[PDB]
């Protein structure tokens, strides 16, 4: 079983890329269940083909506690037979939402659901790691394999640099490694010019690049997934690439995060 | 006014004519109370059934819990082991409010430490504080294992006590061998039972998870015993009396006995006694592990049936006369060792007291509240004896222990009019002692604002309380009692035919009114 | 001076080093401004067992929870509450569960999802059950705790739609634990909830009836009946009490308190915020008075009365020749059993200065002290009272507190609970500076007759004489 | 009347309304009772200080003693030894108070048996009655030993119980070789204990006499323990307890512990447990006797010294720390075993419990009354309490001992109020505590009957009852407390601190009049 977490800038397309990702490595042969960490729990609803509207955190206060939580009223099946599993929380502004995902994920370590035979489980987080709750996918005994998804756009690297930074300490206080840098494109002048002087400033490499393909949107419209919608397109055979290279990935250095100078400087170097 | 020869607390000083006549003009003028006739008719609609049914909607307040919190718990636990630190990662506030409880119920000193986070350790990490406070601790009360607790802020912003404590480690704050074990103890899910149960887990998991290899089962020919949450130091006492008398091998696991009881003799020992490191690191050996309050010790017997393949019995607290044999033949079957002539006479001496005063025991009705197991086997007792619960509560129970209670209750006709409830606080059983009054309730100090607001009603209303439970703060030396084995079962028993016979010579002392039963011999 | 120096310093040889600079400049040798000599309010070093609390405990236990027709709900999970109900000795007058509830411990009971869905909802609701089980309340007070302060749960407002919905006063407290450092900015925001929410509310009423003898007793908690044994000399001088802060005390006192004309101030570090208001809005000039033994007693009488007209002071010598018999024969009586003895304190922030009076009356010397959360100015105002070449420890732990006791060895120690028993376990008589060790009153001069009795039968209890066993 | 669901016994039944007017109509038409004013100025009166007075100067009439007979201690001593049938020479109604008496106090049966001699055998002598009662108690209840004590009406007529057991064991009645001790109880003078301090010297006597030319002092390296007249069994455990502790060899002389607490399992025992003749017959052997209570054993002294040739050191009853400190270093001192460190520890543990009550207990005032022993040793354990006894009473106590009790009250400053009262009832204690009130008392179950009294003066004037000593009937199980040792006087110690604080939550639990002092932390 390879635990694997999807970190980098909010907005700059996770659950899609994860999405496509799972559903590629699903119909070539492997198994895989996708764990989303944040309150606005839409990370499965291309596999789920609808939204879940069924999430940890209000079941559990349906039932009262997490002891009273079964574990099959929250797994699902999919595309592939890809299991979904999405835990929820509160609406914005109120509440706790890293809690949420403590409480979760323990319920999931608790209720046997990683000890089954799949192969990936892809934890996907939030942009905004604000607190250590929304960290513990990255903890002791959980995803071993951290890919940052970030775009060529200046703030998109920043954000990557400072989750490098965060996942310093739980890097050296464990054994959960950097496996490397998953490039979006917002069709700017970058593509190469700060995206691998990026990763090999990080001492990492960006596994793969996936460009701004507009069959991506029009897929998610029709609640779909690239290769379920066309599975003959440019972008679904960009996906299984980006599942193979998933599959043979070996790199799996502690992040080096560069400072605010060296980022300044590298701007202007490319 | 002071005479010198007798001075006069405050009790009876502020009776006096000057401070009422001070208390009188303060009321009067600048208090703005309500008129006594107003606060009259509350207090009598608070005692009413209707009161009660508004006070039983309750979903959001609550008035008088009789629970704490888990890392009370976690503390208790770590004080069980030799020269421990309990150690709380997050705020001072709290490791003030669990010393100075312990020191209310045991007057005794209770060591435990924090790492005092600040704003800025809220907003930034408790990691810092966590390297600084393990290096003091360390350095300044040099323990041999420091049990690291949680309090609700660490909970909350999801400081990872597991990555902290590795990276003090790794950069040789504390050595890397010094045995630092810890447990996630948040303050809003369950009670302190809680937090004593998943501390043993965390210690047991430090201890043993990693060296299973060169295990196997039996192979010390002993039998490890959890007592859990246990403020009774003559519980721990019977405990092992009671297995040494059998001639069984036992590892007491969290044994506080000695620490919370040290002699004054001059010098101050902050550690005492509890459970070596070589005993945690040869549990998994032994020949199986019981429990002795299985109510607050799941998580403890999940770890233990998983990884140490223990096939942990199923029984009861070991209270009372029935619960007692069960436990006695239990650990009998499991080391083939007989049971004793000692503890066949004294169960026949506790058998005998029953005799003795199950005339004045008979029909009695007691509410009663406290932790799971220890609710469960007072109940299971007074059933014996042919008492009647009525008003059993528990505020940190569950639905599944309120089934086992309710199958304990209905398997004897002393039972019937028993009700069972979770969730529920003490204000919750001061309208049920109001509305369906009982002879006597039986727990913890708090108990006793209850019996004055009886008594303000009438003297024919009031409702006594005895004191068994924790805490226990208005007495004195009452934690050196025994609950647990016969032994906890005759003073139990004991406790209740005395207090029945000092009501009824209370209500009996009057001249010329009621003395015509002022019996010499009762 | 160099013993204790040295002492100093062989105490420190145990911290490490950040530690060992650290508590470095928090002991010191009293010279009779503090700044140069002892720095205070500051962070505790962590895994030292410090003694302080939190701002919980300084708002809920010290300053809100005294006053009695209010109720006083510990907002977030059950401990806070649980370990503070009842534990603090602030007496009172009343019908508890009816009009008064003090000795009561009202809570949210925070579980998971009020943490993860927030506690707002719960606390309206909260608000109208407590509404409707004890109708006599006067006023609703809502003490947060640490998640409350974390989670940014919005209570200021639901206070406010409350207090508009059933009209009456809700005070929102912000006293999350993890704020400051002790109990003193607890202090601080209890001060200024009671100057947002409750102590202009009267400021547009002219129906009370002043007198020019209105006073008002500010920052004593009745410990023990403290404040009553004080109020009844203040009125036995011609004064009017209108307020007491808040021992016993009314949320009509608080409110009736700014048409006072003097504001006597007991305890300084709980309450000088609000003092200082009242002096710069509503012009009431306030003082500090010390009740604590004859001599201070005498003196604080006279002090007071200087502030008023004739009629004042002669009533004050009245008072002072008419109790001079009865704490004659308590010095008479008590004093040859003490002369001579030293003692060591370690209290919160006031008593550590206020009480040395009271022993020198007895015959006794004062030869270490100490504070857990005072400020700087605490420590002007007691390097004057301390004697030279004595000790003074600043957040002191217990690592030092039991070796600066084991080096100097006093014959009583007056302390908390957390090292009663520490203390009485070295053979050194120990008494709870806190709760009177559940005796008391203190104050006036009452209250310096028990004082005396204490000291006694604690100092000379043969129990000290028996610590070592006649074979060993 | 009666509601079937909820039956009154005489109390509250005879407070019904019908009863009521029963009992009124009964006492105004036929009882000729006085008027209740004249009884309340009678009453008011014997509260005075004349009646005081009055009741100080009588000489021939007594009330209420505080004492028994001889016959009883001996047959208490006589229960101590191993298959021993106390055989009464007398009348019967003797046996069957001593029986009652016992068993009242014990809830345990008692075996005692009669020659039921009868006017005829007053005039004749008892002889007959002698032989027929040794045979038949030999033959239907089968004892190793028959021990013979005497009641009044036989020592007024001197029948020779010398003369008539060998008579009796010459003409066939019993085997020669069968032991029978015998001791003159003359119920006429001393009391309960001196029947005890007179038995054993008999049974002493009988084993040990004869038989002196062959013992060396010290042989089998042992201690003789004499302890005297005692109620509860725990002072027996306790002693046995600390001598096995100490590796010290001990011979408890008369142990009636297991008699006295059989348990019930369906079976009755006559006899279990006690002093075996073997055991008497090698006390001279001993290193020396220990006698527990030497207030009381003065004739056992002389013998042990005269017969025995051992120096009997001159202790007094190990109550307390001062005193239970002095036995164990002269048992270690005579047996050259060292005082171990668990002794040590409970000894450190009982300071720390008088150093954190010591607030509670200090300044405190007592009257206390039983026998010299206990008497004594109760006032040393409160005067190192710093308790003020006040009134020390002492019915069967003699001038050397009142002499003893003054000098070890003139050594403490706790002693200055304290009066020592010899030959004096409960009666002259009711004057004592109305006219110089104490805040306790301490003694038997007979003083409620003065807490009674004193409450009817007024709640003011109340005089709360410890019962501590011998007989206690109203309460259960007491007997089965502890008094000598370490652990005796944690007991004590708990027993008078729960006191004080349970009539301080008493007096203090009046809503809005003294509440104001109902702390929860005390
Ligand atoms: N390769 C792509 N081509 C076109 N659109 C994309 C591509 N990747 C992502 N997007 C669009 O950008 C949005 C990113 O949202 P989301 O996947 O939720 O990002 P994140 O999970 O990082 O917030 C998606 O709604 C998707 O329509
Ligand atoms: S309020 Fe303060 S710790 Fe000034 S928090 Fe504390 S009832 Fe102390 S030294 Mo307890 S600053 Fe009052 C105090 Fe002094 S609770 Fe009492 S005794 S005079
Ligand atoms: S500073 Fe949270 S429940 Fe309350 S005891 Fe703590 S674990 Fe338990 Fe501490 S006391 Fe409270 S929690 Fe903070 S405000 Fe002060
Ligand atoms: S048969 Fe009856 S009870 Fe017996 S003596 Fe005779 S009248 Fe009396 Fe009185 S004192 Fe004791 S118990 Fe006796 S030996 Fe004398
Ligand atoms: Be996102
Ligand atoms: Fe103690
Ligand atoms: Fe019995
Ligand atoms: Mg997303």
């Amino acid at each position: 079983m390879r635990q694997c977490a999807i970190y980098g800038k909010g907005g700059i397309g996770k659950s899609t890329t994860t999405q496509n990702l799972v559903a590629a490595l699903a119909e070539m042969g492997k198994k895989v269940m996708i764990v989303g960490c944040d309150p606005k729990a839409d990370s499965t609803r291309l596999i789920l083909h609808s939204k879940a509207q069924n999430t940890i955190m209000e079941m559990a206060a349906e039932a009262g506690t997490v002891e009273d939580l079964e574990l099959e009223d929250v797994l699902k099946a999919g595309y592939g037979g890809v299991k979904c599993v999405e835990s929820g929380g509160p609406e914005p502004g109120v509440g706790c939402a890293g809690r949420g995902v403590i409480t979760a994920i323990n319920f999931l370590e608790e209720e046997g659901a990683y000890e089954d035979d799949l192969d990936f489980v892809f934890y996907d987080v939030l942009g905004d790691v604000v607190c250590g709750g929304f960290a513990m996918p990255i903890r002791e005994n959980k995803a071993q394999e951290i890919y940052i998804v970030c775009s060529g756009e200046m703030m998109a690297m920043y954000a990557a640099n400072n989750i490098s930074k965060g996942i310093v300490k739980y890097a050296n206080s464990g054994s959960v490694r950097l496996g490397g840098l998953i490039c979006n494109s917002r069709n700017t002048d970058r593509e190469d010019e700060l995206i691998i002087a990026l990763a090999n400033k990080l001492g990492t490499q960006m596994i793969h690049f996936v460009p701004r393909d507009n069959v991506v949107q029009r897929a998610e419209i029709r609640r779909m997934t690239v290769i379920e919608y066309d599975p003959k397109a440019k972008q679904a055979d960009e996906y299984r690439a980006l599942a193979r290279k998933v599959v043979d990935n070996k790199l799996l250095v502690i992040p080096n995060p560069i400072t605010m100078d060296e980022l300044e400087e590298l701007l202007m170097e490319f | 006014s002071q005479q010198v020869d007798k001075i006069k607390a405050s009790y009876p000083l502020f009776l006096d004519q000057d401070y009422k006549d001070m208390l009188a003009k303060k009321r009067d003028g600048f208090e703005e109370k309500y008129p006594q006739d107003k606060i009259d008719e509350v207090f009598q609609w608070t005692t009413t059934k209707e009161y009660q049914e508004l006070n039983f909607q309750r979903e959001a307040l609550t008035v008088n819990p009789a629970k704490a919190c888990q890392p009370l718990g976690a503390v208790l636990c770590a004080l069980g082991f030799e020269k421990t630190m309990p150690y709380v990662h997050g705020s001072q506030g709290c490791v003030a409010y669990f010393r100075s409880y312990f020191n209310r119920h045991f007057r005794e000193p209770v060591s435990c430490v924090s790492d005092s986070m600040t704003e800025d350790a809220a907003v930034f990490g408790g990691q810092q504080n966590m390297k600084d406070g393990l290096q003091n601790c360390k350095a300044t009360y040099k323990p041999d294992m420091i049990a690291v607790s949680t309090t609700c802020m660490a909970e909350v912003i999801g400081d990872d006590l597991n990555a902290f404590i590795n990276n003090s480690k790794k950069e040789g704050f504390i050595p890397d061998e010094f045995p630092v074990p810890f447990a996630h103890t948040p303050s809003f899910v369950g009670s302190h039972v809680t937090g004593w149960d998943n501390m043993f887990e965390g210690i047991a998991r430090y201890f043993t998870l990693k060296s299973m290899d060169d295990k196997v089962v039996g192979s010390n020919k002993k039998i490890n015993i959890v007592p859990g949450f246990e403020t009774y130091l003559g519980n721990f006492r019977v405990i092992k009396r009671m297995l040494s008398e059998m001639g069984v091998g036992y590892s007491l696991l969290s044994d506080p006995e000695e620490v919370l009881d040290t002699p004054a003799d001059g010098q101050f020992r902050m550690y005492a006694g509890g459970t070596t490191q070589e005993e945690m690191k040869d549990a998994p050996n032994a020949l199986n592990t019981v429990l002795l309050q299985p109510w607050h010790l799941e998580k403890t017997k999940k770890f233990v049936e998983g990884t140490w393949k223990h096939e942990v019995p199923k029984l009861n607290i070991p209270m009372g006369l029935d619960w007692t044999d069960e436990f006695l033949m239990k650990v009998s079957e499991i080391s083939g060792q007989p049971i004793p002539a000692s503890l066949t006479k004294e169960r026949g001496r506790l058998v005998d007291m029953m005799t003795d005063s199950h005339t004045w025991l008979h029909g009695k009705r007691f509410a009663l509240w406290g932790d799971p197991d220890f609710v469960m086997g007072l109940v299971k007792f007074l059933l014996e004896l042919g008492c009647e619960p009525v008003h059993i509560l528990c505020h940190n129970g569950n639905k599944r222990w309120k089934k086992a209670v309710d199958a304990i209750l209905a398997a004897s006709p002393y039972g019937k009019n028993a009700t069972v409830y979770i969730g529920k606080d003490l204000w919750h059983l001061r309208s049920l002692v109001f509305t369906d009054k009982p002879d006597f309730m039986i727990g913890n100090s708090y108990g006793k604002f209850i019996q004055r607001d009886t008594l303000h009603k009438g003297k024919e209303f009031e409702v006594p309380l005895i004191r068994i439970g924790f805490p226990i703060f208005d007495r004195h030396h009452l934690h050196r009692s025994t609950t647990l084995g016969y032994e906890g079962a005759m003073q139990i028993l004991t406790t209740l035919v005395n207090s029945i016979l000092e009501r009824l010579d209370e209500e009996t002392r009057g001249m010329q009114a009621t003395d015509y039963n002022h019996d010499l011999v009762r | 001076r160099e013993e204790v120096e040295s002492l100093i310093q062989e105490v420190l040889e145990v911290y490490p080093e950040k530690a060992r600079k650290d508590r470095n400049k928090h002991l010191a040798v009293n010279d009779p401004q503090s700044k140069k000599c002892i720095i205070s309010n500051k962070k505790s070093q962590p895994g030292l067992m410090t003694i302080r609390g939190c701002a919980y405990a300084g708002s809920k236990g010290v300053v809100w929870g005294p006053i009695k027709d209010m109720i006083h709900i510990s907002h977030g999970p059950v401990g806070c509450g649980q370990y503070s109900r009842a534990g603090r000795r602030n007496y009172y007058i009343g019908t508890t569960g009816v009009n008064a509830f003090v000795t009561m411990n009202f809570t949210s009971d925070f579980q998971e999802k009020d943490i993860v869905f927030g506690g707002d909802k719960k606390l309206a609701k909260l608000i109208d059950e407590v509404e409707t089980l004890f109708p006599l309340n006067k006023g609703i007070s809502v003490q947060s705790e640490c998640p409350i302060g974390l989670i940014g749960d919005d209570i200021e407002s639901v206070s406010k739609v409350k207090g508009a919905e059933l009209s009456k006063t809700i005070v929102p407290v912000r006293c999350e634990g993890f704020r400051g450092v002790s109990q003193s900015l607890g202090h601080h925001i209890a001060n200024d909830a009671v100057r947002d929410w409750v102590l202009g509310k009267r400021d547009e009423d002219t129906t009370f009836a002043s007198t020019p003898y209105d006073v008002a007793i500010i920052g004593d908690y009745n410990i023990g009946g403290d404040a009553w044994s004080s109020r009844i000399l203040l009125e036995e001088m011609g004064l009017r009490c209108v307020a007491q802060w808040s021992g016993d005390g009314s949320i009509s006192e608080i409110e009736l308190t700014p048409k006072v004309k003097l504001n006597l101030v007991h305890c300084y570090r709980s309450m000088n915020y609000i003092s200082r208001h009242m002096e710069e809005k509503y012009g009431i000039p306030w003082m500090e008075y010390n009740f604590f033994g004859p001599t201070k007693t005498i003196e604080s009488l006279r002090a007071i009365a200087a502030k008023f007209d004739e009629s004042i002071q002669k009533k004050c010598e009245e008072v002072i020749a008419k109790y001079k018999p009865e704490w004659e024969a308590v010095v008479a009586k008590y004093r040859p059993r003490l002369e001579g003895k030293r003692v060591m304190l370690y209290i919160g922030g006031l008593r550590p200065r206020h009480v040395i009076g009271a022993y020198e009356d007895l015959g006794m010397e004062v030869v270490g002290t100490g504070y857990e959360f005072a400020h700087n100015d605490d420590y002007d105002r007691t390097m004057k009272e301390m004697g030279d070449s004595t000790l003074l420890y600043d957040d002191v732990t217990g690592y030092e507190f039991e070796e600066f006791v084991k080096r100097i060895k006093p014959d009583l120690i007056g302390s908390g609970i957390k090292e009663k028993f520490i203390f009485q376990k070295m053979g050194i008589p120990f008494r709870e500076m806190h709760s009177w060790d559940y005796s008391g009153p203190y104050h006036g001069f009452d209250g310096f007759a028990i004082f005396a009795r204490d000291m006694d039968m604690t100092l000379n209890n043969p129990c000290w004489k028996k610590l070592q066993a006649p074979w060993e």
